[PDB]
């Protein structure tokens, strides 16, 4: 359902000690050694919400990998009431 | 960007009304084109067309269709007029900067209907009726195209069409905000029209044996307001419309009701009443006898 | 003998029972019109004149041996019997535009009965006749049959049919491309409507039990029978006996247990 682009070559190569605040929100290429590793956790990709008044499943919403998404309006019953994520109908992503 | 569906017959009738406007000749000139210039010399807003002219072109067609489905075709006829004005009168399109509201007026129909002969199969068509005027109200402004502000975000949505009711926008235009219910109204930067209500009664000679007179409410807009006095016999040309009526709750019979279909919704209440009464909206008012 | 649930009617039985009588009817008797095939003159002259309504007297049938059953069945289940009787006609007409024109029957000789106020609740959905004087009638009321919906994100137009009074508003646009939740809007003047009028009748029965002051009745006339009655007229009316629950007040969806009564008119004399 989606194709990911990975850039292969890129001129400038940095060491971890050279980085400064002029490099923020920019493309970088670095070297190093891997010292620790965590397990595989799932991350929310296509999220479905429940309306706890009229029991409805609200459709796919996308997660940007920046901040958690929250809804506010039920289209069928017209409410801003409690809303909870449907774990069973959600599709997740790999994280490490 | 979703593709909007178009009415093919609407396009054909628009093209036909454009040919009607630009190619009519009477013993020789183009009368409507002359009136067009006449409206720049004095800054008017209304166009008066004669119905007998509509019939003759394309024997048995353009006029039959416009009369029978006026409610549908009116916006397309307005757009055609706009395109003709763009061509031969582009300075008139601006109020002396907002756009100028245009009104069309048909008259001189073949037949005049009695008040006690109006039926519900003529809803949304063009007809002419007669009656006696009893009561008039003062002129008040009417909401036509409104401006709304979002309450989650603050964006501006302008030129919302009301169409006989207080309509609100159903989707924030920003691809990010997901607001669909919460809006506020800027009454300073909204466009209004002029509105009056007239009450009419059946003529004395047209009442059946043993019965009492009937009444009807007439709505006037724009430049047609304040042409009818109390105690007059007038002829009205306009469109037969329906308005909500809560007085019918109590009459015998089955009263239609509305509900939302729950077949197809994934699950783990908004019933509205369809009660209406027949009213009349006028474009031409004439006082006869 | 398939029996429709809640009734004793067999549709095929009654259709075949009815077409033999309609193709053969008998009766100080003449030899010019009293001894001829009656109803095929009535149908032929109808189609010749360009007419759509057949007027069907009732006691015709309580003699002819077959259709006796049908008289009792017509005076007990008017809804189901009158749809059988129309299909006989439009079948019988081509048997003799007539593939797109609709036929109707109008019984006008139902008898017996002794007034509205002598009828019990066990007489609901039955055929009765009334006589009286007309006083008032409300102007025509538009009744919705087919509704019009517009998608406000794609401009796709849909039409819906009323089913026993209820309208089903689609939740999702039908276009395979534009599939939105709740995008359907109702445009009232694009809908199809029908006629309805309410009459008030001062009943004039034959038997008046001790101490009955006059009262008034409500009649509902639809479509063709509009403006067919004027105040001051002494009329005879055939129709069905109905009941309906009313709402306590406009704001609440609550109903009242005691029912309201009226008559659905089919024939007027
Ligand atoms: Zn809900
Ligand atoms: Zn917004
Ligand atoms: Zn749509």
């Amino acid at each position: 359902s989606e194709i990911h682009v990975r850039i292969s070559d890129f001129p400038t190569i940095y060491s971890l000690r050279e980085l400064r605040e002029s490099n923020l929100s920019s493309l970088v290429r670095v070297t190093g050694v891997v010292t620790r590793r965590t397990g595989v956790f799932p991350q929310l990709k296509y999220v479905k919400f429940n309306c706890l008044k009229c029991g409805s499943i609200l459709g796919p919403f996308f997660q940007d990998s920046n901040e958690e998404i929250r809804i506010s309006f039920c289209t069928n019953c017209k409410s801003k009431g409690p809303f909870r994520v449907n774990g069973e109908k959600t599709v997740y992503r790999n994280y490490q | 960007h979703v593709k909007k569906v178009d009415d093919v017959t609407g396009e054909k009738v628009r093209e036909a009304f454009e040919q009607f406007l630009e190619d009519f000749s009477v013993q020789v000139e183009k009368v409507y084109r002359a009136q067009i210039e006449f409206m720049k010399i004095y800054d008017l807003n209304t166009i008066y067309i004669d119905y007998q002219h509509l019939s003759m072109r394309e024997n048995g067609a353009l006029a039959m269709a416009i009369s029978e489905q006026y409610y549908r075709f009116l916006p397309f006829l307005q757009k055609g007029l706009r395109r003709v004005v763009r061509k031969y009168a582009p300075e008139l399109l601006n109020t002396s900067q907002t756009e100028r509201v245009f009104q069309i007026s048909f008259f001189n129909l073949p037949t005049v209907h009695r008040i006690r002969d109006i039926r519900s199969e003529k809803i949304g068509s063009l007809l002419s009726i007669s009656g006696t005027v009893t009561r008039t109200s003062e002129v008040r402004p009417e909401l036509y195209k409104a401006s709304f502000t979002c309450d989650m975000c603050r964006a501006i949505v302008d030129n919302v069409e009301q169409s006989f009711k207080y309509t609100e926008p159903t989707f924030c235009p920003n691809p990010s905000c997901e607001n669909r219910a919460f809006w506020t109204l800027n009454v300073t930067r909204s466009r209004f029209l002029d509105w009056q209500k007239v009450r009419i009664q059946e003529n004395a000679n047209e009442i059946p044996t043993g019965s009492m007179p009937r009444t009807l409410d007439v709505i006037l807009r724009g430049d047609s307001v304040e042409r009818a006095k109390p105690g007059d016999r007038c002829k009205f040309t306009g469109v037969e419309i329906v308005v909500p009526d809560v007085t019918q709750l109590g009459l015998p019979g089955v009263k239609p009701s509305s509900t939302l279909d729950t077949r197809g919704i994934s699950k783990t209440l908004g019933v509205r009443d369809l009660t209406y009464k027949i009213s009349f909206l006028a474009c031409h008012v004439i006082s006869i006898g | 003998l398939r029996i429709i649930w809640g009734t004793n009617v067999s549709i095929q039985e009654c259709t075949t029972n009815f077409r033999n009588f309609l193709m053969s009817f008998k009766y100080f008797i003449n030899n010019t019109t009293d001894e001829e095939l009656y109803y095929i003159k009535q149908l032929n002259e109808m189609r010749e004149l360009g007419t759509s309504n057949l007027n069907l007297d009732a006691r015709n049938l309580l003699a002819y041996k077959q259709t006796e059953d049908l008289y009792h069945q017509l005076l007990n289940y008017p809804q189901e019997v009158i749809s059988i009787m129309d299909q006989t006609i439009k079948d019988c007409m081509v048997s003799l535009e007539i593939e797109t024109k609709f036929y109707k029957v109008r019984p006008y000789n139902v008898g017996s009965c002794k007034g509205m106020r002598e009828l019990n609740p066990n007489d609901i959905d039955k055929l009765i006749n009334l006589k009286g004087l007309v006083l008032r009638s409300t102007p025509v009321i538009p009744d919705m049959k087919v509704a019009f919906f517009k998608c406000n994100v794609c401009d796709h137009t849909m039409a819906v049919e009323i089913d026993r009074g209820v309208i089903q508003e689609p939740a999702r646009c039908e276009r395979i491309d534009c599939n939105e939740p709740n995008s359907m809007s109702l445009i009232h003047n694009r809908c199809s409507f029908a006629d309805k009028q309410v009459i008030k009748l001062q009943e004039t029965p034959d038997f008046v039990p001790d101490g009955q002051t006059p009262h008034s009745i409500s009649l509902c006339v639809y479509d063709e029978l509009v403006d067919s009655c004027r105040a001051g007229d002494r009329i005879e009316v055939t129709g069905t006996f109905r009941s309906i629950p009313i709402r306590a007040n406009s704001r609440q969806r609550v109903l009242k247990s005691l029912y309201k009564t009226y008559v659905d008119v089919v024939h007027v004399k």
